[PDB]
C-alpha cells in the first residue's frame, strides 16, 4: 500500500481533497503519483501538463487535448507499434471508447490488463469492465471481472480493492443483482463516509433502481440544497448532465411535464447516454410514422 | 442481456415499448384496439421507454455514463415475471383529476386535452391485479364520456346566430354525457337555461327539474327552483327537438345526432364511442388514435 488515500479520495469524488493528499507527497516523481495527479487536476477547475518529458506525461497532455475534440491522431500515434503501460493504455482505450470505438476500446484494454499487475493493472481492470458494460457485454464484463478476481487470491488488494468493489459495483449495477441488498449497502455507506456528487448521485440512482421516488426526491432536493449546487461548484459542474438525466427519470416516474423543461437543460448543453438515446428513439418513432401514412 | 428477459416474460404494449420494440408495439395496438394514428401517441413510447432507464456516472467522468433499468419488481420474484417499471394508474388518476380541475374551471379544451392523456396513458398502462385492469376500464370509460360530454357543449359553443333549433339540440344531448351527477350539474344547468331564453318549458321544467334532484340548495339552485315554476305554467312546445327525455338512445361521437337501439351503429375498439354507420373506418373522435369499425381483439394490460 501507501498512498490509498489518494485512491480513495480519487474513486469517491472528491478531487478537492485528493489533490490535497497527493500535495502531502512533495514532488516524489512517481507514475501513479503523476497519474492521479494529472486525473484530480482534469477533474478540477484546471489541469496543468506537468512534463511533456515522460513517455506518460506526455501521453497525459494528449489525452486532454484529445478531449478538446475527437482526433486520437498523435494520441495513437505517437503510441501506438511500441509496448506500454497499463496507465498509458488506460487514457488511449477512454480516448477511443469516447469516440464509440468499444470494440477496440475494450481490447486496448485486455491488451494492457495482460502485463499482469505491472502497475496500474487493476486500474485498466475497472475500466475494461465498464467500457464493457458500455456496449453492453454485461457477460464479458464479468468473465473479465470474475476470472481476474479468483486469480489473484494473493491478498494484493493492498489498497486496489476499493477499485475493484467500483468496478464490481457497476457491474451489480447493470445485472441488477442485489440491488436492494448488498449493492445498496455499498453506495450508502460511501455516501455517509464520503459526501459528493459521485457518490451522492451514486446513492440516487440506486434509489431510483429500488422505485423508491420518495427517497430519490430527498436525495434530489439535496443535491439543489445550497451546500452542493453552490458550496462545491466544481465537481458538481462536472456532473450536471448525468445529475439532470435522473432528474428525467425520476421527473417520469410520477409522470411530470419537467420531461422537457429538464432536459431542455441536458440537450441545449452535453450529448451523452440519455440525449443519445433520446435521439435514436425519437427518430425510430418519427420513422414509424412515415412507415403508416 | 436485460431487455430479453422482458419481452420474453411479456409481449404486451407497454412492455414492447419498454423493450424497444415500437414496431411490435404499433402492431399489437392495431390487432387489439385498432389503433391507427402513431402521432398523438409518441411522447408516450418516449415517456416509457425512458421511464425505465437512468444513467450512473462513470469514473473518469468525461466518459460516457452507463445504463441501469428499473425493473417493476424487488429481488424475490419468478426469476421469470422480470418486467419494466411503468407509470400505473397512480399517474392516470392523477391526470384524471386535472380533468376535473378544469372541468370546474370552465376551460373546456385543456379538461379535454387531460382526459385524452388519460386514455393515452391507459392504452399503455401494465398492471399486475386483474381486479385494476377493470379499474383501468371504468377510468377509461368516463374519460370518454367527459370528452364527449365536452366535444358537444364545444361544438354548442362554435355555433352562429340562427342554428337556434341545433343549439337546443346539442344543449340536451350534453345532459345526456354519462359524468359523475355532480358534473352534469352544469350540463343541465346549460340545458335549463337555454330552454327558456327559447320559450321551451316542456323540457326546461325536465332539466331544471333533473337538476334540483341533485343539488339541494344554493345560489344557482335557487334560479334552477324559480325556473322550474314560471315554467311549470305554460306546457311550450316553442321549438321541437328529437330529444326526448324518456328514452334509450346514445349520442353519436362526430354528428351528435342520437342513436336508438333501431339505429345502424359502429363503436371504436378503444373508446367504446358510437357513431352513425355513416363512419365506419373513420378515426374516432373521442381519442384521435384509432380506426372506427375495425375490429379489434381487445385491448391487453394485464400482465
Amino acid at each position: 500500500m501507501d498512498y490509498f488515500n489518494i485512491k480513495q479520495n480519487y474513486y469517491t469524488g472528491n478531487f478537492v481533497q485528493c489533490l490535497q493528499e497527493i500535495e502531502k507527497f512533495s514532488k516524489v516523481t512517481d507514475n501513479t503519483l503523476l497519474f492521479y495527479k494529472a486525473k484530480t487536476l482534469l477533474a478540477l477547475g484546471q489541469y496543468q501538463s506537468q512534463d511533456p518529458t515522460s513517455k506518460l506525461g506526455k501521453v497525459l497532455d494528449l489525452y486532454v487535448q484529445f478531449l478538446d475534440t475527437k482526433n486520437i491522431e498523435e494520441l495513437e500515434n505517437l503510441l501506438k507499434d511500441k509496448q506500454n503501460s497499463p496507465y498509458e493504455l488506460y487514457l488511449l482505450a477512454t480516448a477511443q471508447a469516447i469516440l464509440g470505438d468499444l470494440d477496440k476500446s475494450l481490447e486496448t484494454c485486455v491488451e494492457g490488463i495482460d502485463n499482469d499487475e505491472a502497475e496500474g493493472t487493476t486500474e485498466l481492470l475497472l475500466l475494461a469492465i465498464e467500457v464493457a458494460l458500455l456496449n453492453n457485454n454485461v457477460s464479458t464484463a464479468s468473465t473479465i471481472f470474475d476470472n481476474y478476481t479468483n486469480a489473484i487470491e494473493d491478498t494484493v488488494s493492498g489498497d486496489n480493492e476499493m477499485i475493484l468493489n467500483l468496478a464490481e459495483s457497476y457491474i451489480k449495477f447493470a445485472t441488477n443483482k442485489e440491488t436492494a441488498t448488498s449493492n445498496f449497502y455499498y453506495y450508502e455507506e460511501l455516501s455517509q463516509t464520503f459526501p459528493t456528487w459521485k457518490t451522492q448521485l451514486g446513492l440516487l440512482n440506486l434509489h431510483l433502481q429500488q422505485r423508491n421516488i420518495a427517497e430519490a426526491q430527498g436525495i434530489v432536493e439535496l443535491l439543489l440544497s445550497d451546500y452542493y449546487s453552490v458550496e462545491q461548484k466544481e465537481n458538481a459542474v462536472l456532473y450536471k448532465p448525468t445529475f439532470l438525466a435522473n432528474q428525467i427519470t425520476l421527473a417520469l416516474m410520477q409522470g411530470l411535464d419537467t420531461e422537457d423543461l429538464t432536459n431542455q437543460l441536458v440537450k441545449l448543453d452535453h450529448e451523452h447516454a440519455f440525449i443519445k438515446h433520446h435521439q435514436e428513439i425519437d427518430a425510430k418513432f418519427d420513422e414509424l410514422v412515415r412507415k403508416y401514412d | 442481456m436485460e431487455t430479453a428477459i422482458w419481452i420474453k416474460n411479456s409481449k404486451l404494449p407497454a412492455v414492447l415499448v419498454a423493450a424497444g420494440a415500437f414496431d411490435a408495439a404499433v402492431q399489437a395496438l392495431s390487432k387489439q384496439v385498432g389503433v391507427v394514428k402513431l402521432e398523438p401517441l409518441k411522447k408516450y413510447f418516449t415517456n416509457i421507454y425512458e421511464g425505465c432507464r437512468t444513467y450512473i456516472p462513470s469514473t473518469p467522468c468525461e466518459l460516457p455514463a452507463q445504463l441501469g433499468y428499473v425493473r417493476a419488481y424487488d429481488d424475490t420474484v419468478s426469476e421469470d415475471q422480470i418486467l419494466p417499471y411503468v407509470p400505473g394508474l397512480d399517474v392516470v388518476n392523477e391526470k384524471m383529476n386535472e380533468g376535473y380541475k378544469n372541468f370546474k374551471l370552465n376551460k373546456p379544451d385543456i379538461a379535454i386535452e387531460c382526459f385524452r392523456e388519460a386514455i393515452y396513458r391507459i392504452t399503455l398502462l401494465m398492471v399486475d391485479d386483474a381486479e385494476d385492469e377493470k379499474l383501468a376500464h371504468k377510468i377509461l370509460e368516463t374519460a370518454r364520456e367527459y370528452i364527449l360530454g365536452l366535444s358537444i357543449e364545444l361544438e354548442r359553443r362554435s355555433l352562429k346566430e340562427g342554428n337556434t333549433v341545433r343549439m337546443l339540440e346539442l344543449a340536451a344531448y350534453f345532459t345526456k354525457a354519462k359524468l359523475s351527477p355532480i358534473h352534469r350539474t352544469n350540463a343541465l344547468q346549460v340545458a335549463m337555461s337555454q330552454h327558456f331564453k327559447h320559450k321551451n318549458f316542456l323540457q326546461a321544467s325536465y332539466f331544471a327539474g333533473e337538476f334540483l334532484k341533485i343539488i339541494s340548495s344554493g345560489p344557482r339552485a335557487e334560479q334552477a327552483r324559480k325556473i322550474k315554476n314560471k315554467a311549470d305554467s305554460m306546457a311550450s312546445d316553442a321549438i321541437p327537438i328529437d330529444f326526448d327525455p324518456y328514452a334509450k338512445f346514445d349520442i353519436c361521437a362526430a354528428t351528435y345526432k342520437p342513436i336508438y337501439e333501431d339505429t345502424p351503429s359502429v363503436s371504436d375498439p378503444l373508446t367504446g364511442s358510437k357513431y352513425v354507420i355513416t363512419e365506419k373506418d373513420k378515426i374516432d373522435r373521442i381519442a384521435m388514435i384509432s380506426k372506427i369499425g375495425a375490429p379489434a381483439s381487445g385491448l391487453r394490460i394485464r400482465v
